[PDB]
């Protein structure tokens, strides 16, 4: 009459987190692949372009901060200095 | 319709292969006739299966699904490979390479959750190989998926770290391992639409997990998949041990026969907080296998049926699994 707990699995898999606003460098929703490479969608580099965060708690399109930190390694939506913390499509 | 990939891929390569030989040997290996010989063959490669969307996306991703599933065996890994070189010939030729990129990633998501893949390396090497020959967007969904299946290794072994530098060692009093997957690259778009009331045995190990992973990821929110979820339940009240693999409901249910011998339907719903269809599906997958009984003149479910844990369970095997139709 027993059926006791030795080796179960099953599986829950994450809390939450969607950002909301626009990637600063070409001013576009941060979710939507950047403006670049959406309107490309069969070019090489276009799918890339989801979500990554920085450390100002603030995130952009993949390409458009790899190809902005030529510049000053700032995010233009807070200018705070940028470092990947975050991804996310 | 039916065998569309394996004919499809073939037929294209051996009009592909006749060609290249002959504008070699009698072209010169001319340029312009090789460029024709690809005009000609991305037409003909954009066909589709009658009254369908265009299927030949779709049936370029069951063929290449087809040989890197672990069926391949009687074929080496080097003549997969081989296959997959003269698949990227094909593949070249797509229209719509973010059509196949979603077919191949249902395909292949199927493949990576349940390892059906003959070798993680060839699924690499083929998301390297179709990424030479349409470039990073065409693979960045699959890369991803892959990607998503390589850091579950370290996802892991951080849940354990995570589980170990807590001041108290949390032991889970049972293995837990998790596979976390990013939405907008999987097509795993099936939101539980049941609040299934997780089993206490498994509700230390979700809720540990919850809070560890809301730390490293974000974009579209994957939530628990308890219909994709599996685990072993060992049975002790039999005159011989058996141990089933059973879903994640199933072991709901079966977990309730903990707390009493009888079980009612109302009682089974309450506990695991699953909707009528599924519990009664999952309490029927348990019926059919005889490891529990219907006290009721009916063996099939009503919502004022009573269950009875089968005391006479017998089977040919003391470990089989009750695969349900959730995975």
């Amino acid at each position: 009459k027993r059926f006791e707990v030795k080796k179960w699995n099953a599986v829950a898999l994450w809390a939450w987190d969607i950002v909301v606003d626009n990637c600063a460098i070409c001013r576009n929703h941060i979710m939507d692949l950047c403006i670049e490479c959406q309107a490309n969608q069969a070019s090489a580099t276009s799918e890339e372009c989801t979500v990554a965060w920085g450390v100002c708690n603030h995130a952009f399109h993949f390409h458009c901060i790899s190809r902005w930190l030529k510049t000053r390694q700032v995010c233009p939506l807070d200018n705070r200095e940028w470092e990947f913390q975050k991804y996310g499509h | 319709q039916e065998n569309m990939p394996t004919l499809f891929v073939e037929s294209v390569l051996e009009v592909h292969g006749k060609f290249v030989q002959l504008i070699n040997t009698v072209l010169n290996g001319d340029q312009h006739f090789m460029s024709a010989l690809d005009k000609a063959l991305t037409s003909v490669v954009n066909y589709r299966e009658p009254k369908s969307v265009c299927k030949a996306p779709e049936l370029l991703a069951k063929y290449c699904d087809n040989l890197l599933k672990k069926s391949a065996k009687g074929m080496t890994e080097n003549e997969v490979e081989d296959r997959l070189t003269s698949f990227i010939t094909v593949f070249k030729y797509i229209d719509d390479k973010d059509v196949f990129q979603k077919f191949y990633a249902r395909m292949l998501a199927k493949r990576l959750i349940h390892g059906l893949s003959m070798s993680m390396d060839s699924e690499e090497a083929m998301i390297n190989k179709l990424k030479q020959a349409c470039g990073y967007e065409f693979t960045s969904k699959l890369h991803r998926m892959y990607t998503d299946m390589s850091v579950s290794a370290d996802l892991n072994n951080k849940f354990n770290n995570f589980i170990k530098n807590q001041d108290t060692v949390i032991d889970l009093g049972i293995s837990f391992q998790i596979y976390v997957l990013q939405a907008g690259a999987w097509p795993l778009t099936q939101a539980p639409s049941s609040t299934f009331a997780i089993p206490q045995e498994l509700e230390k190990s979700v809720q540990m997990f919850e809070l560890f992973y809301s730390q490293h990821f974000s974009g579209r929110k994957l939530t628990w998949l308890h219909y994709l979820c599996t685990g072993e339940v060992k049975m002790n009240y039999l005159g011989k041990p058996y141990v089933a693999m059973v879903t994640t409901y199933q072991m709901a249910v079966l977990l309730a026969f903990n707390n009493s011998e009888t079980v009612s339907y109302k009682e089974l719903q309450d506990s695991t907080q699953m909707n009528e269809k599924e519990l009664t599906k999952t309490i029927k997958s348990l019926l059919d296998v005889k490891m529990i009984n219907h006290d009721s003149e009916k063996e099939d479910i009503d919502a004022e049926s009573s269950f009875s844990l089968n005391m006479n369970f017998s089977s040919k095997r003391t470990k089989f699994k009750i695969t349900t139709s959730m995975q």
